[PDB]
């Protein structure tokens, strides 16, 4: 997800904009569905909700509007049990030996014969929560299991939440709102409002433990790799529990990182540090924010939102519809000299030609280079000390930078890098010929639409993530709902789009609707005010009752 | 009953629902919901209510790429009655009402459906929805970000047997 708030000191008319880009699944239980909730008096909010919810999850209303992106925060924490030696099922918390419970259930199975069988399933739980195993990883063995806790179960303020945010007037009460109910279970908030005003919350479902706990409760080993796991053999590794928390054991909003400023504010799902460089967000526990390095997306959006220049929907709008392949800027320079540097190679030709004619992005008609090119990068991730300069905490925005062909091996592994890839693309049933469009779209029916944007672990901030069925690349989830709302006097001016449709049934008139004017990148007003829906030609009404 | 709701349609069949309460705003709600995505919401309620291998058997999977009787298991033990009754009695009236009219509006739909825009017309798992329904699918959502990610984990784990 992508989102990015901007406030009066930096937009072209002195008020808030927002633009909303959440990346999430084109079917199934996550698949966005717009539409506006008017309770006259005292609840008027649009935008999009997830299915089965009766509550807009990202959204706008008079004064305000704000979205939502996937946090780097830890909603879980994994525990290591200490078994006791004596007995499997068995578990020691301050060296004393616990029984695991069982949870039996039972599932109904029609089979080959049409018939229902019962399944029964036994489920063991620690005084944490259920065990899981991970083969060759998390293990079940004689010495040690793994139980996780989900600090969400315990989170039934989460439809509130909701519907509370639908009833925010301003970024002040959206804030007191959120950090009121603590029901966020694992976003980050972005907004802007009428008055100019940027805001950023981490603010979600964070187990808690206090710091000087946190050196001897963490298994460095799995910490180190990004899962949350903490020591299930000592009571003191408990969540820490503080009174002024909304929950038992979550970490309070105070605690969590808050950024209000009137110039942007931004995330595409790193960690809290960097959403605005100007004034980092540091000294959080590990479980809620570190100042890891930020992926390509945010260092796309930092590289277009840093300095002075104003900025206006049109520039929102275009850093998505651009499909920009920033993490190209860091490497395909040196690339296409390596190729200059190797044009008597044979098994590189092709790949080089489509490298150098290539517009380095992920447009219906770019080129096949951006094929090559991902195969390439592919390999390249593999490599080690590949980088001419290296990630630099001094320089976060501006590096990684470079390949260090200036050393023999890296030059030797590079250059093998582009030939395996190049192998792969010309083992594929590709023409050279066929342009991006060509290859990536979304099935309607029998028919097919192209559909622009790609990986955005590429750095596309369009980012749209495809897999290979039948000849073509089919959608599967990214860029989703999008909103860029501005407050102009007569009310706020929302445009975009839901890239998928509004349905997810071939009848339905709406099933590929706005799936065409995605493909042409082509926005919408989505109409708010009374006047706005009036104006519609395509107007419809129902009545209902029982 | 004491359900209405007020729905416009603009362009690409964006609604806009309008009501004097939360009761008749759901009802609105579920209603346009089901207009496009009955099928949809179906199910994935079937998954919610892990009962995916009763009506598709164990080679398929959710959405969610699980296989049908693992998802069922993290689903059963997930969405116990127990968990689910908790989870009501600690709802604000105001969403107990969003969620009845929800619900309500849905099934007005279902009972007025003839496949104009609902493919799976005549399917078994085509049925009236309850309010517990919703519930599942909200705890489903709820851990997407925990234990969730840990569904296919949580049903491979078993103690170790007698091995070397």
């Amino acid at each position: 997800s992508n989102a990015i708030a901007v406030g009066s000191e930096r937009s072209a008319d002195g008020k808030g904009m927002l633009l909303a880009n959440p990346h999430f699944p084109w079917n199934g239980a996550m698949r966005f569905y717009q539409m506006h909730l008017t309770i006259p008096g005292r609840l008027d909010v649009m935008g999009a909700s997830l299915p089965g919810l009766p509550v807009v999850n990202i959204g706008f209303s008079r004064h305000l509007a704000w979205t939502h992106t996937v946090d780097t925060s830890s909603h879980f924490t994994l525990y290591r049990l200490a078994l006791d030696p004596k007995d499997p099922r068995r578990y020691l918390v301050d060296g004393r030996s616990l029984p695991l419970e069982e949870k039996s259930v039972a599932i109904e199975v029609r089979g080959a014969d049409g018939k229902l069988s019962r399944v029964e399933h036994k489920v063991y739980q620690s005084i944490y929560g259920p065990l899981v195993v991970w083969p060759g990883k998390l293990d079940w063995n004689r010495s040690e299991a793994y139980a996780l806790r989900d600090a969400n179960l315990e989170n039934t303020r989460v439809l509130q939440q909701w519907y509370s945010i639908n009833q925010a007037s301003d970024v002040a009460d959206l804030r007191r709102r959120v950090e009121a109910l603590q029901g966020i279970p694992w976003v980050n908030t972005l907004a802007a409002d009428e008055q100019g005003n940027a805001l950023y919350m981490n603010q979600s479902v964070v187990p808690y433990l206090k710091p000087e706990l946190i050196p001897a409760c963490a298994i460095p080993q799995l910490v180190a790799e990004g899962l949350p796991a903490l020591q299930g053999q000592d009571s003191r590794c408990a969540w820490s529990r503080d009174p002024a928390a909304a929950q038992a054991g979550i970490t309070p909003a105070a605690q969590l990182p808050v950024l209000l400023r009137r110039d942007f504010v931004q995330n595409s799902n790193d960690s809290a540090w960097l959403t605005n460089p100007a004034s980092p967000l540091q000294g959080f526990s590990p479980l809620v924010s570190q100042e890891k390095p930020i992926g390509p997306r945010a260092r796309y959006a930092l590289s277009r939102l840093q300095g002075k220049q104003p900025l206006e929907a049109k520039t929102l709008e275009e850093m998505v519809t651009a499909n920009h392949v920033f993490s190209a800027d860091q490497v395909l320079p040196d690339l296409l000299r390596l190729c200059r540097d190797n044009q008597g190679e044979k098994s590189l030709a092709r790949a080089c030609a489509a490298l150098a004619q290539w517009d380095r992005g992920a447009n219906l008609d770019s080129g096949s280079g951006f094929v090559y090119f991902q195969r390439f990068m592919q390999r390249f991730a593999e490599l080690d000390g590949a980088w001419k300069e290296p990630f630099d905490a001094q320089r976060p925005l501006d590096t990684p930078q470079g390949i260090a062909l200036d050393r023999p091996q890296v030059a030797t592994q590079v250059r093998q890098a582009l030939a395996d890839a190049a192998a792969e693309v010309e083992k594929s049933g590709i023409p050279d010929g066929a342009r991006w469009g060509d290859l990536q779209v979304s099935t309607r029916g029998q028919e097919r639409i192209a559909i622009p944007g790609g990986d955005g672990h590429f750095g596309v901030y369009n980012a749209i993530q495809s897999v290979r069925k039948g000849d073509h690349l089919e959608v599967v989830g990214g860029t989703s709902y999008i909103q860029l709302v501005t407050f102009p006097e007569e009310g706020p001016k929302a445009r975009g789009l839901l890239a998928f449709s509004q349905s997810s049934d071939p009848r339905s008139p709406h099933y590929r609707d706005q799936t065409e004017l995605f493909s042409r990148q082509q926005w919408q007003t989505l109409p708010f005010s009374d006047r706005q829906i009036d104006a519609d030609p395509q107007l419809q009404r129902l009545s209902i009752r029982e | 009953t004491g359900l209405a709701a007020d729905i416009r349609w603009t362009a690409y069949g964006v609604p806009h629902i309008r009501a004097k309460d939360e009761r008749g705003l759901g009802y609105g709600i579920g209603y346009a919901y089901a207009r496009d995505n009955a099928c949809l919401l179906a199910e994935e309620i079937v998954t919610a209510r892990g009962e995916r291998a009763r009506y598709f058997g164990s080679e398929g999977k959710s959405s969610a790429e699980l296989d049908n009787l693992p998802s069922d298991i993290f689903y059963a033990w997930l969405n116990q009655p127990e968990a689910l009754q908790a989870f009501w009695q600690a709802q604000t009236p105001a969403v107990r009402q969003l969620l009845e009219g929800y619900a309500a509006g849905f099934n007005r739909f279902l009972r007025e459906a003839d496949g104009k825009t609902t493919s799976c017309l005549g399917q078994p798992w085509l049925r009236a929805i309850a309010t517990d329904d919703l519930l599942r699918l909200t705890r489903r959502l709820l851990v997407e970000g925990g234990v969730g990610q840990f569904a296919d984990a949580l049903v491979a784990a078993a103690p170790p047997g007698a091995e070397k």
